[PDB]
RNA sequence: GAAAUUGUUGAAAGGGAAGGGCAUUUGAUCAGA
RNA sequence: CGUGGAGGUCAGUGACGAAGCCUAGACCGUAAGGUCGGGUCGAACGGCCUCUAGUGCAGAUCUUGGUGGUAGUAGCAAAUAUUCAAAUGAGAACUUUGAAGACUGAAGUGGGGAAAGGUUCCACGUCAACAGCAGUUGGACGUGGGUUAGUCGAUCCUAAGA
RNA sequence: GUGAACAGCCUCUAGUUGAUAGAAUAAUGUAGAUAAGGGAAGUCGGCAAAAUAGAUCCGUAACUUCGGGAUAAGGAUUGGCUCUAAGGGUCGACGAUCAACUU
RNA sequence: UUUGCUCCACACAAUAUAGAUGGAUACGAAUAAGGCGUCCUUGUGGCGUCGCUGAACCAUAGCAGGCUAGCAACGGUGCACUUGGCGGAAAGGCCUUGGGUGCUUGCUGGCGAAUUGCAAUGUCAUUUUGCGUGGGGAUAAAUCAUUUGUAUACGACUUAGAUGUACAACGGGGUAUUGUAAGCAGUAGAGUAGCCUUGGUUACGAUCUGCUGAGAUUAAGCCUUUGUUGUCUGAUUUGU
């Protein structure tokens, strides 16, 4: 017989399996589509969620009942250092899809990325490029031939970059290396780029820019097994049900006679694989510069990084990117930004935002003082110190 | 780590025990001083004196103590089988307050 | 000192049973002349 | 066709190996089955003509005995709780001693008894089995020792009753 | 000892420290708990849980077989410390001396 | 690495064969239209011709194809080199230069074959592997164990670790929580009970005040570190 009552479904069938994501980090499986008159540029870029804080701006927004009033928004605070490009790879359009046709790398490969081709870096004679450096000997010329291919072919070009973990907190010293696919036309010239960027540094800001809307692309925080209840979000059984209450009651008609995909069942939850869309980017900021955590309106030479550093985290010494509202992923996770793939002219975004606070005080607990020299003022003259 | 050697340490009991069971805690301080013994002096044979036992003990099972300050000696032993040679002894240095104590060689005994 | 059941060795086969019938290939083995 | 036993016969077979058993070795019969080779084995057994029956198993939630998959699986989670060192020992989480931490908290996890048990009491030796882990320990195993009354009970009296 | 108390809790004498252990801390369980705002809308049904609770003082309805109902209902107080007052025995209106708690 | 690994050449062994026995011989498009040739004023042009299947084209003679003598012509073809170009959809192939060299059945000769006994696939191909002989080339990792917690039931995942912007244990600082530690002192303290220099002092006294936003805790899944101390070659396995 029918339900007897009517109810949507527990859960989004477009998000299974919810199994573990195959790797800690997300990969990028859409990048936007290519606008080849514009300049070559990064259509992504790798960074490491710190933690978030809150910020008060002035909102921007006619016909609304806070137009051109405070508003308090919660933000994520991304430790973005520059990534450094260490090779490009050339993609042909087949019958059967994209597939890379080369790769060249760079010349020299830092300590930080070789560290990702070792499962024990310790023990190893760190043998990894030393006769592909070879290929740069007197001209280059097998890695100008390996180029010329990839101008001659290869309709998609993606260069590889690594993170610098090493400016980050983090203990993890083993670099993340990701392809970014180079919009901006004229395979040749994006070549060009790769190989000229070769060996060098790019920096968060010239990828993106204040208030541009963007994707977060992370595996989310884990959790393990769990239950029907909280995986799936289905009704609690009642008080008196034998055999627990934290369950689905009934998984399945008699017929068909095996349990279906779509019934809630218990397993693995959260470690899954999400690109989530349109975050608005508040701020990219730069590591040199000092009142980081400063605005226009604030003026108080505060660095973003909260009082006794980003909980679980560290300090933000390098360029972050501050979004709004919340991405997927845990803080030390490494997370991919990338840009929008489609433009979006709904009035939240186009929305210049323009910070008037950003929250320093200590997220270790209910932290009462932006500065330690707000700390001082008010509290006077301690015993120990100060 | 292949000699004989004596140094005072202070082990924060209170980060080890730190969300264990209270039945529990004062037997997994005993382990994680015999961990704390094996990770410094690098001797699987880790021997616990009855004084430190006690201090251990001092106040129920799970009343231990959040930092202790203890006497680990590295010492050789000469037995039926070899079985790791060297073996650390762990007593209680018995000092006022276990705080602000860092690592220091005896040197004499 | 059987069988059920089991270990080792040897041989063989094995994409959601296995086993069987007719026929022949292949491998092993063997009688009769 | 085959089986247990019986009369006759082959002056049948056999410790130089009967019967039995094993044998993707061979032969004969459409088949029930029969025959042979090899290994194992040790004391009886077979062909034929007849006689005889407690004479042929796949079943009966068949009977007795044995054995699997399940499966090294379920589980060995109530009674607050154990820890350090030494001794003994081949072997110690579990024995002993010492130290510590705890509990029963006198309507006890204390000290005695009635019914019941019958040596479980105690000592020495001792760990194959039992103590659903272990064991050097034990209410275990082996060998011994131990229960002393004119006054405590029975014995005597009568009760319901026999 | 606390306490009205052979209640509960802690301790003394005595006894035991005997329950297979070790490592982690997923789901679902068993047992124990908490929870913003709402307050039975859950459910057959307030099942379960929560709320109340001791003592002192105040106050206590319908009905009634006049005995009860009744701890009805409904209220206030309670610690610590320093004091004060009252309540006795013996010996010869008082004097001496001694002594324990209850209000 | 009890002389390891890989590639090439040769020899010898195995190993099998979803099945060779002359050649898979390359426009595209239309089909109520085309292919080819040719011409011009180059087109959706004129003219000619073809199909009616590949029953074609190429190749094809020689002890499974031997040994030799010539003629004719600078052709055909194989081999190993060599010049250069093109091809990325799975290119791994196509085209091309030059010389060398073998054959040439384009034509004319000489020698040989037999007895596999009248047939018996009468063995001629390619698939991997091993081994030996020479030559060429290179000189790592992974896992267990330890560690991390961005992970986790266990596996798994993510980290770190052979001398350093290393790691760990303490210590310091920051941060945060609580709420003012112990000790000492006090013309504080409701007071009660003694003593006399009757304005003080003795005993007890909840509590109060000051040192004291002090003291305690603070990573166990907080941040940081000019300090102290220590650690850094244990095991197993993997080859085209
Ligand atoms: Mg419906
Ligand atoms: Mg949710
Ligand atoms: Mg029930
Ligand atoms: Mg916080
Ligand atoms: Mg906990
Ligand atoms: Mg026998
Ligand atoms: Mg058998
Ligand atoms: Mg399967
Ligand atoms: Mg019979
Ligand atoms: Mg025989
Ligand atoms: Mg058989
Ligand atoms: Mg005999
Ligand atoms: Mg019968
Ligand atoms: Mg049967
Ligand atoms: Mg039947
Ligand atoms: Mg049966
Ligand atoms: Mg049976
Ligand atoms: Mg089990
Ligand atoms: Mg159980
Ligand atoms: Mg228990
Ligand atoms: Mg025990
Ligand atoms: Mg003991
Ligand atoms: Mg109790
Ligand atoms: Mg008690
Ligand atoms: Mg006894
Ligand atoms: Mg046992
Ligand atoms: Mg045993
Ligand atoms: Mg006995
Ligand atoms: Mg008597
Ligand atoms: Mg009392
Ligand atoms: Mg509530
Ligand atoms: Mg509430
Ligand atoms: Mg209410
Ligand atoms: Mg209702
Ligand atoms: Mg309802
Ligand atoms: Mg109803
Ligand atoms: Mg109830
Ligand atoms: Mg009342
Ligand atoms: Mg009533």
């Amino acid at each position: 017989s029918h339900r007897k009552y009517e109810a949507p479904r527990h859960g989004h069938l477009g998000f299974l399996p919810r199994k573990r994501a195959a790797s800690i980090r997300a990969r990028v499986k859409a990048f936007p589509k290519d606008d080849r008159s514009k300049p070559v540029a990064l259509t992504s870029f790798l960074g490491y969620k710190a933690g978030m804080t809150t910020i008060v701006r002035d909102l921007d927004r006619p016909g609304s009942k806070f137009h051109k009033r405070e508003v308090v928004e919660a933000v994520t605070v991304v430790d973005t250092p520059p990534v450094v490009v260490v090779g490009v790879v050339g993609y042909v359009e087949t019958p059967r899809g994209l597939r890379s046709l080369t790769t060249v790398w760079a010349e020299h490969l830092s300590d930080e990325v070789k560290r990702r081709f070792y499962k024990n870096w310790y023990k190893s004679k760190k043998k990894a490029f030393t006769k592909y450096s070879a290929k740069y000997a007197q001209d280059g010329a097998g890695i100008e031939r390996e180029l010329a291919r990839i101008k001659k072919y290869a309709s998609v070009v993606r260069v590889l970059v690594h993170t610098q973990i090493r400016k980050t907190p983090l203990a993890q010293k083993k670099a993340h290396l990701a392809e970014i696919q180079l919009n901006g036309g004229s395979i040749s010239e994006k070549v060009d780029w790769a190989r000229e960027h070769f060996e060098k540094t790019v920096a968060v800001d010239s990828v993106f820019e204040q208030n541009e809307m963007i994707d977060a692309i992370a595996v989310t925080k884990g959790h393990g097994f769990e239950g029907v209840t909280h995986r799936w979000g289905t009704k609690k059984l009642p008080r008196k049900t034998h055999r627990g209450l934290r369950k689905v009651a009934c998984i399945g008609a008699w017929h068909p006679a095996h349990v279906m995909w779509s019934v809630a069942r218990a397993g693995q939850r959260g470690y899954h694989s999400r690109t989530s869309i349109n975050h608005k980017i508040y701020r990219v900021g730069k590591g040199d510069d000092e009142a980081n955590g400063a605005t226009s309106f604030d003026r108080t030479k505060k660095t973003i990084t909260p009082m006794g550093g980003f909980v679980h985290y560290g300090e933000i010494k390098n360029d972050f990117i501050m979004v709004k509202g919340c991405i997927p992923g845990n803080r030390k996770r490494i997370v991919t930004l990338r840009k929008s793939l489609y433009t979006n002219t709904s009035r939240k975004a186009l929305e210049e935002v323009s910070l008037k606070w950003i929250d320093t005080a200590s997220k270790f607990g209910k932290g009462r003082f932006q500065t330690p020299a707000e700390k001082h003022a008010f509290m006077g003259t301690l015993k120990k110190d100060l | 780590l292949k000699d004989v050697v004596t140094r005072e340490y202070t082990i924060n009991l209170h980060k080890r025990l730190h969300g264990v069971s209270f039945k529990k805690r004062a037997p997994r301080a005993v382990k994680e001083i015999k961990k704390f013994a094996k990770l410094h002096m690098g001797t699987d044979d880790v021997r616990l004196a009855p004084e430190l036992n006690q201090a251990i003990w001092k106040r129920g099972v799970k009343g231990v103590e959040y930092r202790l300050r203890l006497r680990i000696s590295r010492k050789r032993n000469e037995e039926e089988d070899a079985k790791n040679p060297l073996f650390s002894y762990v007593e209680p240095v018995l000092v006022a307050s276990a705080k602000g104590l860092q690592t220091v060689v005896v040197e004499e005994d």
